[PDB]
């Protein structure tokens, strides 16, 4: 990737970043992001809660189902820092 | 028990990257 | 003694002598009046 | 260039002018008490003292720096300390009386030890009451960066919007409900304190029954 | 108890120290005769020494395996004489020194020969700074407050970045 | 076309400084003459080759001498009494009597006991026979001819690489952390699976047979079902003996955690299981940056909108990505920065959590390591200061970085450097306070009156790792913690019984001793912080020099006037911050060597009551443990260790040597050269064979060089005698 | 022979007290390497009231020597003609100060 082929995202200036930041989710509504960060946070606490607090984790037995799903919490953070850009942004 | 023939073929081999080693230093010098 | 003389006391390196040895016996003195204090 | 004896190391054209600016006074905010200027000569009347009370100058700490908050904060502070102490105070004494709801197989709100209550209910019960308060506190807090700063604009300290409109329309009864808000919130802020502490340490508050 | 420390009171390492260190200079003793001045002060010396360890067994110290006190210094306050009270005094006695330091050098800086008032002290108001900077955390916050403390940035050199 | 073609200057020169000068200046490639950035670029590409090599090379050597004069094969039937061998001595000086004394090892020749691990590293790697280190042997050199030969190709004109294909950042962070970290963790877990856990449990799985033999029972089928806790099931045994089949298990990847019972080292099992994992972790991370197709990440759009609200940090990190992409000593900084945190980490962790079997009762090779590691760490943290300074005063754009979160660093430069210095002196005065303290109460006969501080902080980190002695019962330590009841099905149970035991350097007990070590630890580390922070924001200017940059990074001075400029250039600051270095690390390998002999000694009592005093430091420690080394050799006779000996001497001849350089400066030698010359050219016979380059005394900077050298070579080669003839000579 | 020579007793303070080594002779204090015990054994110094004495007199040279400094900068300062009269001064020097300080030692 060169030093040209990259869009102007400082907003040091601004109150809020440029949607510009949110690369492929640039276009995606606030709401839609607030509703999927508070899906995707309960259902990786869920799985974090059953693999590990719920049933202790063994190592001969574990799900994997939610070993996945917990990536969804900073999944969730990111979700929220967009949904507030977002708000933001105005889009 | 490593042998002389094994020897005399490792030195062979390190020949010839002492030779390697001398074309890269002279096109490193120009 | 003068005001020449009692400058020259005021000088920096005969005060400090003088406060320091004040200092240094107070230390010594309490160390005799309240020896080997570890601790409060 | 402003309030401040020195320029905010934030930088021109990035928020100097905004930290920078004129900012409101502790004497243009309704938290002045009369009991402590209730002495012969100097005093105050309506439960408000001429001035108010400062010892150490926490409010004027912005002149030094903007790294210290403003007094818009330090109101936003004080009365969401004082709310919260305010239910908290009235929870802990009504359930000390042994008053419960009625519960269930699952749960049984049964409990008068207040420091120990929220431990005996199920993981489910008090993770709605957490979750509640960390959405809430979290959503009607926007723009207290701002209060922090100082832009009283956008968000007046302690006004939340929930049930603003009952504020009464001529200023001085709505200043006397201010702080009668204030004196109950401090009240209870030092009478949880001091049941917490006689918890903690017998005897730090003679007057206890809990 | 914390750390798997013990009192000294009840520590037979630091009994058994006492012991050596008495049987050391009774010892040393044999040497000089009864009613002499090195007598006598070898015997102030046994008696400063059980003193001093049954003073160490009183105030609550930690010995350690090795038979030695040892000091918590984490914020507890079952040990607090040992280093949060000591503390707290050199605080109070270093920000005197700093403050009457100070304040000489703010008059100073009026007089007008400044660099001789440096090298000779004026000692009637130098004893003043020295007595007024026992009330400096007021005095301190108070500056402070007032902006008189700190100087502001920008008149200060400061080197070409 | 003098011998610095590079350097017209120095051509033109007609001292004997010439030669210096090129020499030291032959690899600063950046300031040589007529050099574009292009060409600069595929030189360091052609140099980086031959380096690897070299590396190359070296291993293939050691691996070759091994097995021709080692005596590898004997050593692995018994390897906690056979001495390791690392090559035949040769040497026409020696006497009858030191060729007795250095035959030794069971071979019928002179040679050297080995001490750097490699014998327990390629046996736990599953290394046999000395034809597998042959072979070994063998593909090194083949790698290294390959490497000259590509750094050959590469400087031809149709192989030269471009400056937009070099400059290509995400590419290559793509590939070097996909490929080159994750597929070669992969591929080492791949090796210990196919060939490590086979050989430690009996199995001869080569070249010939590694196709045929299965490394599991199972196969990959319950990896293509999912059901990978087949792979878990059946560990190898506490009563396993390493290398035989008894007591041997099938699992490829567990998780047992602790260490093997015989070898006290780590499970095989454990390590490949993870590299496997940090393998998959960074292949998935080396998906992050935009490379040709359109997913991805820009670091120069992350870099320019990271900054935070208000101007917090100023602009942010605007401009950083054109700094970093354009200079290569920043680049070299921070490589260096992250590469010495890498080796301070590995010496920490080696020794904790030994990985190779029955090196813990290795004392000598431990210590070496360690001792090896935490040299080269500081290096490399000294060499990423220096190259940050040379960034500074050499590649630093104010404009680029107009009010930068780099540009800030230089504006509060004032306090940084102010605190740095309060820190430091506050440390080092209480620290040596405290320490004179309990000698004077130890002088004066009443130890009782010591300031002896628990490390009560370190002692509850400890605690909770799973640490019990202590009582504080945190955490791990606490039976009905959610912590220990989360874990305790995993790790845990083999963990903690590793903590717990007593025989083991991991989570060593601590003490008031510990305590003031590792406050001085944090003294030195905050001193060389500072002098190395100093040099490199002073690098630019100063309130005694603001033109520095113009001068650059290693000028001697500017002159006696203004009071004197001595040491003002920023690379005095790399000289004066490797005395620092020197210094922190030496503490750090003393209080290592200390409180690992005594406890290997069974006499840790003797640490916890001496190390609270400098006295004690000096007598129980250098006093009593130089007896072995300077006994080397005596008038009575000599023993293996009087090569150590007379190394111990040498490198004390070369430290005191530097002091010379480092006290004597020039004009003194300048005067006596041109005496010196002047009889040269009076004497009759020698007047008619006449110099060239006409004699001069050594530079300034170059003095200080050669003292620092000096400083630095005598240190090494004095403690390195020491730390390994004393644990040689006692053997704990 | 048996006793060892001291002639500095430190006070009891921190526990410096023990620097009071046993020297022998029912006393305790620091050892003295300086040989002023056998430079006075030599002169014939058999008692302490001769030590005194001596310490004495030379307190009084020294406060003399003080005097004299004063006198001879402030009072009455000699010429560099007095200064250069080499000559002299090693006639006084040789004769006067080394032959007859002989003189008296021996005497
Ligand atoms: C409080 C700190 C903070 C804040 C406020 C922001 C704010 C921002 N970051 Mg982020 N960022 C931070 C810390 C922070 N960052 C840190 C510590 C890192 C280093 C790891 C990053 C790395 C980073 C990158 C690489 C990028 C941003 C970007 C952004 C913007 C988009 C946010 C978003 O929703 O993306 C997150 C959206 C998601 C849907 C979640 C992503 C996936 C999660 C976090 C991980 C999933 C698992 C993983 C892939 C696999 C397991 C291994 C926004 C300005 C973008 C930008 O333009 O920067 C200027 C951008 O490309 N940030
Ligand atoms: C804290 C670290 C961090 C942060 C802040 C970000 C932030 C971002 N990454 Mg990510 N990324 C990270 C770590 C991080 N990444 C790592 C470790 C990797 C390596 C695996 C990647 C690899 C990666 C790629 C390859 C790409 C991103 C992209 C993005 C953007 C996604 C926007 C979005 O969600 O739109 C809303 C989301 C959608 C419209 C698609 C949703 C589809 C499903 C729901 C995805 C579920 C995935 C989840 C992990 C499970 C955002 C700026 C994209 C981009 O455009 O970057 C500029 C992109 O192409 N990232
Ligand atoms: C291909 C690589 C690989 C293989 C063959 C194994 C094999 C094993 N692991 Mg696993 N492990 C791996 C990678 C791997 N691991 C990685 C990357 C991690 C994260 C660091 C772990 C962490 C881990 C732990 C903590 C434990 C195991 C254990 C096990 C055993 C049973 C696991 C099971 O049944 O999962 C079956 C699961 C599946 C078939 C589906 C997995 C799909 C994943 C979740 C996809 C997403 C991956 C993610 C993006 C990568 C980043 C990591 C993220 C979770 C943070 C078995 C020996 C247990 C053991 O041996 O205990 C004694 C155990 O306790 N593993
Ligand atoms: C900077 C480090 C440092 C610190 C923290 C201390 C602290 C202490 N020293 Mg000191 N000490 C220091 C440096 C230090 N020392 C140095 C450099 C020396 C060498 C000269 C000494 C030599 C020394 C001696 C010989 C003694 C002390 C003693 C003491 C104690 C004095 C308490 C007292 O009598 O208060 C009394 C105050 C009031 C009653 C008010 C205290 C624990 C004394 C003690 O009792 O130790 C246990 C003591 O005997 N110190
Ligand atoms: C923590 C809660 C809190 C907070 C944030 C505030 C905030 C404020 N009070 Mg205060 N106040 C409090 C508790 C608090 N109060 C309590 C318990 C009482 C006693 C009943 C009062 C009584 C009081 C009066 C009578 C007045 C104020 C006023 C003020 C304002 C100016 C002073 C200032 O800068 O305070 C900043 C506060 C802090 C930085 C808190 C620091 C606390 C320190 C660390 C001590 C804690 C001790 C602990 C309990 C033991 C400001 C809005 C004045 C006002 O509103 O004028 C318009 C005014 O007249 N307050
Ligand atoms: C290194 C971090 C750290 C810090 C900053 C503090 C800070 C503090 N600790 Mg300490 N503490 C620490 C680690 C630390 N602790 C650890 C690791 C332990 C476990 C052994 C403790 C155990 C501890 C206790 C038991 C107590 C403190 C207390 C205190 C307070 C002392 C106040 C005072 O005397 O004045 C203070 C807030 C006291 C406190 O809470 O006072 C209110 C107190 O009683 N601490
Ligand atoms: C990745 C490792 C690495 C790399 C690639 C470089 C590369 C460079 N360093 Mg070095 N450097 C490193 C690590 C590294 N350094 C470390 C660890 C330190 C700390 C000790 C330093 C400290 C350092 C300083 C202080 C300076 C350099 C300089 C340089 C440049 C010129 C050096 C020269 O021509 O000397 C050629 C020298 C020789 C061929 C012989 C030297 C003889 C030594 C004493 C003994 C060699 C024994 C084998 C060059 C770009 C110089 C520079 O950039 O100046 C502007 C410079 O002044 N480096
Ligand atoms: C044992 C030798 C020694 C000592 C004690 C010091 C001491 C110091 N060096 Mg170091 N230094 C040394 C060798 C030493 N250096 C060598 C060989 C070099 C290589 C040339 C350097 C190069 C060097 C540099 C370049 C720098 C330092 C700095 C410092 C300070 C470090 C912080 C500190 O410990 O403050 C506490 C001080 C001490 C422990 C000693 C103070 C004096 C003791 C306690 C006696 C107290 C006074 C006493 C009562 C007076 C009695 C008089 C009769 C301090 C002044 C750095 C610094 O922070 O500078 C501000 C710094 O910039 N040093
Ligand atoms: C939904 C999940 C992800 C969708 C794919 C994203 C994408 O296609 O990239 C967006 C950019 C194009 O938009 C690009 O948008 C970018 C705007 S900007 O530069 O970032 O401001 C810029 O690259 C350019 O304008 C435009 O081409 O590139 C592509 O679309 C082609 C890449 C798709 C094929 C490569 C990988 C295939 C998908 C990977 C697997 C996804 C994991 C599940
Ligand atoms: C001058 C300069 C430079 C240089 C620099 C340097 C040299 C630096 C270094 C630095 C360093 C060297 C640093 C380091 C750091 C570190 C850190 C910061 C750490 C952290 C850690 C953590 C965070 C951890 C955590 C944890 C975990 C994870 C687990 C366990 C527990 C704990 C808590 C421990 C450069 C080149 C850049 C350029 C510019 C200038």
């Amino acid at each position: 990737l060169d030093r040209s082929e990259a869009a102007d995202t400082w907003w040091g200036d601004k109150d809020y970043p440029s949607s510009v930041v949110l690369g492929i989710g640039k276009d995606v509504p606030s709401s839609i992001y607030g509703v999927t960060s508070a899906i995707a946070f309960s259902v990786g606490a869920y799985c974090i809660a059953q693999s590990n607090i719920i049933n202790i984790l063994s190592g001969s037995t574990v799900n994997g189902f939610y070993v996945a799903g917990a990536l969804l919490v900073p999944y969730s953070w990111g979700l929220h820092v967009a949904a507030w850009i977002q708000k933001q942004n105005g889009k | 028990m490593i042998t002389d023939g094994q020897i005399f073929v490792a030195l062979c081999i390190a020949l010839t990257a002492a030779i390697l080693a001398i074309g890269l230093g002279r096109q490193l010098y120009v | 003694m003068s005001n020449d003389l009692l400058k020259y006391l005021s000088t920096a390196p005969v005060l400090l002598t003088a406060w320091m040895s004040i200092t240094a016996g107070i230390i010594i003195e309490i160390q005799r009046f309240f020896p080997d204090s570890l601790s409060f | 260039a402003g309030p401040m004896y020195d320029e905010p190391l934030a930088p021109s054209g990035m928020g100097r002018e905004f930290i920078n600016k004129e900012r409101a006074p502790l004497s243009s905010y309704v938290g002045a008490s009369q009991e402590l200027a209730a002495f012969p000569g100097g005093g105050g009347k309506e439960g408000m003292a001429p001035t108010p009370w400062d010892p150490f100058c926490f409010s004027e700490l912005y002149k030094v720096s903007a790294n210290n908050p403003d007094v818009a904060w330090l109101r936003e502070s004080e009365l969401k300390h004082g709310r919260m102490a305010m239910l908290a105070i009235t929870g802990v004494m009504v359930q000390s009386t042994g008053f419960h709801l009625p519960g269930n197989a699952e749960v049984s709100f049964a409990n008068s030890d207040w420091v120990s209550a929220p431990t005996t209910l199920p993981p489910v019960v008090w993770g709605q009451v957490l979750a509640f308060v960390a959405i809430a506190e979290g959503q009607t807090s926007e723009g207290l960066f701002d209060l922090w700063l100082g832009d009283t604009s956008k968000r007046e300290p302690g006004n939340l919007g929930w049930g603003s409109g009952l504020l009464s329309k001529d200023k001085k009864a709505a200043d006397k409900m201010r702080l009668k808000e204030l004196k109950n919130g401090r009240l209870a802020m030092l009478a949880i304190m001091g049941v917490a502490a006689n918890h903690f340490i017998p005897g730090a508050l003679p007057g206890c029954i809990y | 108890d914390v750390s798997g420390l013990t009192p000294c009171k009840d520590s037979a390492v630091f009994k058994r120290r006492l012991d050596g260190s008495v049987k050391k200079l009774n010892s040393r003793l044999a040497n000089y005769t009864e009613g002499t001045p090195a007598y006598i002060a070898l015997e102030q010396q046994i008696e400063q020494t059980k003193a001093r360890f049954a003073k160490y067994g009183e105030k609550g110290l930690l010995c350690g395996a090795d038979g030695l006190p040892h000091l918590i210094a984490d914020g507890r306050l079952d040990h607090a004489g040992e280093f949060i009270i000591p503390g707290f005094g050199f605080l109070y006695i270093a920000g005197w020194i700093g403050w009457a330091g100070r304040s000489y050098l703010q008059f100073s800086k009026k007089t007008d020969k400044p660099n001789e008032n440096e090298i000779i002290i004026n000692v009637p108001v130098a004893l003043g700074m020295m007595a007024g900077a026992f009330i400096w955390p007021l005095a301190a916050w108070k500056e402070l407050i007032d902006g008189k403390l700190l100087v502001p940035g920008d008149e200060i050199t400061v080197s070409p970045r | 076309t003098k011998f610095p073609k590079f350097s017209q200057a120095l051509a033109q020169d007609p001292a004997t400084r010439r030669i210096w000068y090129g020499i030291a200046t032959a690899h600063d490639l950046e300031s040589h003459d007529g050099m574009t950035e292009e060409n600069l670029y595929q030189k360091i590409f052609a140099s980086h080759f031959g380096h690897l090599a070299i590396i190359f090379l070296w291993t293939s050597g050691n691996l070759f001498h091994v097995a021709w004069q080692g005596n590898f094969q004997q050593w692995v039937l018994n390897p906690l009494k056979v001495k390791p061998i690392a090559h035949a001595i040769w040497d026409p000086h020696f006497g009858q009597s030191a060729i007795k004394a250095f035959t030794r090892g069971g071979v019928s020749y002179p040679v050297n006991i080995a001490t750097s691990g490699v014998y327990h590293w390629w046996y736990t790697i599953g290394m046999r026979t000395n034809e597998d280190l042959y072979f070994g042997a063998l593909g090194l050199l083949i790698l290294s001819t390959a490497l000259l030969f590509a750094g050959w190709l590469h400087l031809q004109p149709k192989f030269r690489p471009g400056i937009a294909w070099f400059k290509n950042n995400e590419s290559r962070l793509n590939h070097h952390l996909s490929g080159l970290f994750g597929v070669s963790s992969l591929a080492w877990a791949g090796h210990l699976i196919h060939v490590a856990i086979p050989e430690s449990r009996g199995q001869h799985i080569r070249w010939n047979n590694f196709t045929s033999t299965l490394p599991h029972p199972e196969g990959l089928t319950p990896f293509f079902t999912g059901n990978w806790g087949l792979y878990a099931e059946n560990p190898d045994t506490a009563q396993h003996i390493f290398g035989t089949s008894e007591g041997a298990g099938t699992a490829i990847l567990t998780f047992l955690g602790g260490f093997h019972p015989q070898t006290q080292s780590m499970w095989l099992t454990d390590i490949a299981h993870h590299h496997l994992a940090i393998a998959v972790v960074f292949i998935f991370a080396g998906h992050m940056y935009r490379t040709n197709w359109g997913i991805g990440h820009s670091m120069k759009e992350i870099l320019d909108a990271h900054v935070p609200p208000k101007g917090r940090l100023g602009s942010g990190h605007r401009g950083l990505f054109e700094t970093i992409t354009d200079s290569l000593h920043m680049q070299l900084g921070l490589a260096l920065a992250s590469l010495g945190v890498a080796t301070s980490l590995v010496a920490q962790h080696m020794y904790a959590l030994p990985s190779y079997a029955f090196m813990a009762k290795d004392y000598v090779t431990q210590a070496a390591l360690y001792t090896h590691h935490q040299y080269i760490a500081g290096f490399l943290m000294v060499g990423a200061f220096a190259h940050g300074a040379i960034f500074f005063v050499r590649d630093y754009d104010p404009e680029v970085n107009k009010d930068n979160v780099l540009a800030r660093m230089l504006q509060h430069k004032e306090a940084i450097i102010s605190h740095l210095s309060w820190v430091s002196l506050f440390l080092g005065f209480h620290t040596l306070g405290l320490y004179i303290h309990n000698d004077v109460c130890v002088a004066f006969g009443t130890p009782e009156k010591q300031i002896l501080f628990e490390p009560v902080f370190a002692q509850f980190i400890q605690a909770a790792s799973g640490k019990a002695l202590y009582g504080f019962d945190v955490l791990l330590s606490s039976p009905t913690s959610v912590a220990t009841v989360a874990g305790s099905k995993i790790w845990l149970p083999g963990w903690v019984e590793a903590i717990n035991s007593g025989k083991n350097s991991l989570f060593l007990t601590i003490g008031p001793g510990d305590f003031l070590i590792h406050h001085a630890i944090a003294l030195a580390l905050h001193t060389t912080t500072l002098i190395l922070v100093k040099g490199a924001l002073d690098a630019r200017g100063s309130k005694l020099m603001p033109d520095k940059k113009d001068f650059g990074y290693s000028f001697p001075c500017d002159g006696p006037g203004r009071g004197g400029t001595c040491d003002i250039s920023a690379w005095d600051a790399f000289y004066l911050a490797m005395f620092w270095m020197l210094n922190t690390i030496g503490w750090v390998t003393f209080y290592w060597h200390w409180k690992h002999m005594t406890i290997w000694g069974g006499n840790a009592a003797a640490f916890n009551e001496s190390s609270t005093y400098i006295m004690g430091w000096l007598r129980d420690y250098l006093w009593l443990n130089s007896s072995p080394l300077i006994n080397g050799y005596n008038a009575f006779g000599m023993n293996a260790q009087a090569v150590w000996a007379w190394m111990f001497l040498f490198g004390h001849l070369i430290w005191a040597t530097g002091f010379m350089f480092l006290i004597s400066w020039r004009g003194y030698w300048q005067e006596l050269i041109e005496t010196l010359v002047w009889a040269h050219e009076r004497t009759p016979i020698a007047n008619l064979v006449k110099w060239r380059d006409k004699p001069v005394a050594l530079s300034i900077v170059q003095a200080r060089l050669v003292g620092l050298a000096h400083f630095t070579i005598g240190y090494i080669f004095t403690y390195a005698p020491f730390v390994i003839a004393s644990t040689t000579g006692k053997f704990s | 022979t048996a006793i060892k020579p001291s002639a500095q007793v430190v006070w009891p303070i921190v526990g410096q007290e023990i620097l009071n080594g046993d020297v022998g002779g029912g006393f305790s204090g620091v050892q003295i390497t300086s040989g002023v015990f056998q430079m006075w054994r030599a002169s014939g110094i058999t008692n302490e009231t001769e030590l005194y004495w001596t310490a004495m007199g030379g307190l009084v040279m020294s406060a003399l020597m003080v005097f004299a400094g004063w006198f001879h900068y402030h009072k009455a300062a000699p010429k560099l003609e007095w200064f250069q009269n080499v000559e002299s001064m090693m006639n006084h020097h040789l004769a006067g100060l080394l032959g007859l300080g002989c003189l008296s030692w021996s005497g």
